[PDB]
């Protein structure tokens, strides 16, 4: 099982010209 | 160049030698003829850290050193605020943290600003390089940027960082070493002397005022207050002033009336009463649950046994060829073994004493029942000197007469911890209770215990009658009715069973108390 | 020439050798050992080239593309100097630190993190793509090689990998010579300084950690509390080493040996000479690759002290002591794990002596309802017999208080040339040992002497040494009577 | 196909009749396998007292056959493993062996593998039954695999009903007679005839029972300062086993 694998992700695009 | 010239050792008491270490590590290389410092060729230190347990004023050092040094005010880091979602920003906040410093390094480099940063709660920001703490995303690894800025290719001799933790070992191996974090030292639970000094600092302003702290006797308060420290210690008076003035503030209506009375004194007995409300980190206050009616001295045996107790105490206190000493006190059931093992501690007056017992753990498997014991004895080793009690060996290592049954890992851990002395210079006392000793003989622990005591139980009426004059609840008429019958009987029974039977027998009837007392006493004995 | 490093000629020559145009130089090992001073020296010693200070994960930007833009801008050599000057030979160098945050196995690791957060592909592909840009050189310093070594290496680009970081038990002298050069040239350092004397306590105390004490020895002399100048004494060094700094020390022993070894009779000399003979048997003989002995005694005579004495008497590279003192609670499987760990350490070392103390409480023996740890027993028993690979040699010495159980379980046969430790033989030995210790004096000795010959005595010295203390505490009048009372209580 | 000097580091000696007596039948049984149509597999014991050197004898038998595929199943590589992974490894070894054309496999220190202790007999029956099935498990194909067991004591195996599953057995007696003892010592070349005369008078008259792996150890233990007087040490050491 290995339950509670809750994870979070980050913005790395920051689309801008 | 030099600090603000107004420090004069303000803010702290109880930590003197560690702040001296701070002088001679941090400020020495700064405060000296700098020509001769060029003659030295030693770069200045950066990277203090403070890994004290909660309380004990680590933060206040981290504030007062900044108050001392004359430079731009230190850029606080109130825990993690560098972290942000957009990757690169978490890593790059630190360059902004160091930019002015390296600017002053490059431009106007010789005599410098000597900027400082506090960098509190490293336990959040730093970890074991991302391997530990689950799967910590690479956002977590800002330690790499920090490392490279503090001791990487480009070097800084103009700034110092400070650290503050409650759990240092969680930090990676890398930072703690010299060049990155030069000095590491705990802030310990202070001794009685330092506790007096700190309490004196908090009370000093009021004592200076004419109308406050009458009859407070801070030295008495110090010897009373055993393990209170730091924040707990000053929170005591932060509650005592309040208890002193609740008398005045309420007179329960809309308006609150204390205006006429500003003569407030903050009396002693308020602080003494106040001691009851705070609870310290170590749950040692509840002695009563073990000793609910204390020890009544009946005959010579208790005297002799406690004399052996103080003998043994002063033995370990004085000698170095026995840094450890180990003894059970054997008795039959219901003979006050636990209590009479607590009283020797109360006589011993050691700093660190703890009672390990199944009463603390009721339904823990043998493994956790071992690791708890391991924690306890590790803390005792961590102290200079201590007294550990193991109550009901028979229960800690489980024991049942039907078949040979017990938990052997408990026993192995306990026996090993008996033979294992503490480190050099430390000392220890360990003492145990059991209602059963033939078992311990069978399983070869009575060897490991250095010596023994056989605590008796009440054997004859010339003991019982004096024990019964003690403990009240009786008078001479019942006593005379008893004395003839008891003298022939020469009863053998234990005190706990006595103290129970007496209460139940007496509950029934004002007249018929003895007719029940002796009637049930016929059962036990003969 | 080697200046500022002072650590080792070995790697300073070996990295350059069979390298020098190479691309991909990588440097790892434990933290320290001047991996930065490598750059700070060689960049200057080479032809006056840009150091190119780079701060590792600084390349990461929130915007797309700027991350790769930085590292393609950074090189500035393949663009022009590949052709310019008619050189076809560059000197530019790029140095990166803490590369682990920059690199991962294939991008999906430690959270399956996104494509623009994890692009190693750019640098994986530059060298092994359009061409091998061989006009420059990269230096990668990783203090944690396990994370990136497994999945970031291709041979020819990154075949180069060299472990670094030995203490250099004589080269640390040369190291600290630099940072003491100015204190020696300037009339600061002491006359009583023996530099080898202060450094030989630094077996595992690494040269990187070996400048904090020097700053502290300068500073304790500087120390003025709440004039005299240039007092750089030697007093500071030993206090600095014992208290402010200890690191990667990983060395704990010689606390089982306590109060020393006292020759209270011929048996002690006998057993020690036998152990000496046996260690010589190990050392000077083939076809005896491992030796295994058990010394039985009754309890409280003392056997772990004897085993540690036999260890410390003989110079070895590898000695380790297995006790439950460290691994209480560690269950039947973790115990054998630790045991095979230290025996593999021995099998790596070229010549070693391991000790096991108190197997009777290591393998969890209890007399009633007899039970023990079958698995650790059966592992230990095969370890006694498992020879190392070849040419290296091993000793395994064991203590216990009970060998009847071992004979019953056939451990005894597997042991080789077992021996017997005695209790205190008689009161003659007892009282001469008392006078050897010096806890008693001749008058009370003579007083004890009255009741010696009438009764023979079988007692262990550990018990004797505990037993004397309570009587010593007791007043001088009731001292000897209590002592003799306990002695007639136990051992009659 | 390792070199297997780790299991034979000193060497193999025919100290007397019994060595040729055993390995004759060993190679005989090998040829029997190689020309067996009925029985694809066989299983032998090299039983004897514990210091007989039976392990080394098994290895010599294997390398004299020179099969393509031969491997060990031993605790020295299977250490600290719980019973289910011990069984898994000693099973996958045979699963790798079945596919080769023909082979011998050897299992050494069956008892230490089986986790046998005599205080109150206990062990892992799991590996036991895993082994009792693998003794008799014929490969699916005609290919032949033989088995070499290296037990230390036999009564317990026949107490667990194991020999009846094994095809056959060998008794490997250790050094029995002082003249054969003396001949092995002469082969090993430690002492000269000068000392050997004293050895001849002292132990030649009375037969002695000693294991050879204990012998070659204790001669090295008495080797130190051998010229003046270590023969008496050797003699007193030998006296307590053999008498
Ligand atoms: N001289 C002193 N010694 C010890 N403690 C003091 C002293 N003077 C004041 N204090 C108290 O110490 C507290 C500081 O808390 P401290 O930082 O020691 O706790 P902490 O658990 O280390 O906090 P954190 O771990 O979150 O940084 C103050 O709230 C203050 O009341
Ligand atoms: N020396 C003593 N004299 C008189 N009373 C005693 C003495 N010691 C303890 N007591 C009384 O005994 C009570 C505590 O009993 P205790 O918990 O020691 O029993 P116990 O040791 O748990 O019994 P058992 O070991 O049979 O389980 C206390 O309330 C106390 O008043
Ligand atoms: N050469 C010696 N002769 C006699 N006693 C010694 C010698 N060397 C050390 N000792 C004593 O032996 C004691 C410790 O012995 P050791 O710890 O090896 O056995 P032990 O663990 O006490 O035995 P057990 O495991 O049966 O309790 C020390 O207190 C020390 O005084
Ligand atoms: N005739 C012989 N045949 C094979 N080996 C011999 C002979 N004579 C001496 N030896 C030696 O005996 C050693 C092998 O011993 P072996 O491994 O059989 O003991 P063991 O059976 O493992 O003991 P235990 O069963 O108690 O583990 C080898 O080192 C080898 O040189
Ligand atoms: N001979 C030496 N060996 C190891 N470290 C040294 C030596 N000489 C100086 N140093 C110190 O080493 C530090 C650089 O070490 P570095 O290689 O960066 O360690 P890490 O690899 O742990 O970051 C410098 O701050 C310097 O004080």
């Amino acid at each position: 099982m290995a339950e509670d694998a809750d994870m979070r992700n980050e913005l790395e695009e920051m689309q801008r010209r | 160049i030099n600090p603000d010239w107004n420090f004069e050792k303000m803010g702290i008491g109880g930590l003197d030698k560690e702040f001296s270490d701070i002088f001679r590590r941090a400020f020495a290389s700064r405060v000296f003829p700098p020509e001769i410092v060029e003659q030295m060729g030693c770069k200045h230190v950066k990277g203090i850290l403070l890994y004290g347990p909660p309380g004990c004023g680590k933060t206040l050092l981290a504030r007062q050193i900044g108050k001392m040094l004359n430079a731009r005010e230190p850029k606080v880091v109130n825990g993690p605020e560098i972290l942000n979602k957009y990757v690169g920003e978490s890593e790059a906040n630190i360059r902004k943290l160091f930019a002015d410093a390296e600017e002053e390094q490059r431009r106007l480099g010789a005599n410098s600003g000597l900027h400082i940063i506090i960098f509190d709660e490293i336990d959040a920001i730093c970890k074991q390089r991302g391997s530990m703490a689950g799967s910590t995303g690479v956002h977590d690894t800002v330690v790499n940027q920090l490392l490279s800025k503090i001791d990487g290719v480009e070097q800084l001799n103009n700034i110092l960082v400070i650290g503050m933790t409650n759990r240092p070992d969680l930090i990676d191996e890398a930072l703690l070493r010299p060049g990155r974090l030069e000095v590491k030292m705990e802030i310990g639970l202070p001794d009685e002397k330092g506790r007096l000094q700190i309490l004196h600092i908090h009370t000093a302003r009021m004592r200076g005022h004419q109308l406050l702290s009458a009859d407070v006797d801070i030295k008495e308060l110090a010897v009373e207050t055993k393990n209170f420290s730091g924040a707990e210690l000053e929170g005591l008076v932060r509650a005592a002033q309040s208890t002193a003035m609740n008398r005045h503030i309420i007179a329960e209506v809309d308006m609150e009336k204390a205006e006429s009375l500003q003569v407030t004194r903050g009396d002693f007995l308020a602080s003494l009463e106040n001691d009851i409300k705070p609870a310290f980190g170590t749950n040692q206050e509840d002695y009563a649950s073990y000793i609910m009616n204390g020890i009544i001295k009946w005959g010579d045996p208790v005297t002799r046994v406690l004399d052996d107790g103080e003998l043994l105490v002063q033995q370990t206190k004085n000698s170095d060829r026995t840094p450890l000493v180990s003894v059970l006190l054997e008795g039959p059931p219901h003979s006050g073994k636990t209590a009479l093992a607590a009283k020797i501690a109360e006589e011993s007056n050691f700093p660190f004493i703890k009672i390990c017992s199944p009463d603390k753990m009721i339904g823990f498997s043998e493994t956790a029942k071992c690791q708890a014991m391991k924690k306890i004895f590790d803390d005792a080793y961590k102290s200079q000197l201590s007294c550990v009690v193991v109550d009901d060996i028979e229960r800690l290592l489980d024991y049942v007469p039907i078949g040979p049954r017990f938990s052997n890992l408990v026993l192995q851990a306990l026996l090993v911890l008996l033979k294992k002395a503490p480190p050099q210079g430390r000392k220890l006392l360990i003492i145990g209770t059991t209602s059963r000793k033939d078992v311990l003989q069978e399983m070869e622990m009575l060897n490991a215990f250095s010596t023994t005591i056989h605590v008796p139980n009440i054997a004859t009426g010339e003991q019982l009658l004096e024990a019964l004059e003690l403990l009240g609840n009786f008078k001479d008429k019942e006593r005379t009715t008893i004395a003839q019958q008891v003298k022939g009987k020469k009863v053998w029974i234990g005190i706990k069973k006595l103290l129970m039977l007496i209460e139940m027998s007496l509950q029934m009837d004002p007249e018929y108390r003895v007719r029940k007392f002796l009637a049930l006493l016929r059962e036990e004995g003969a």
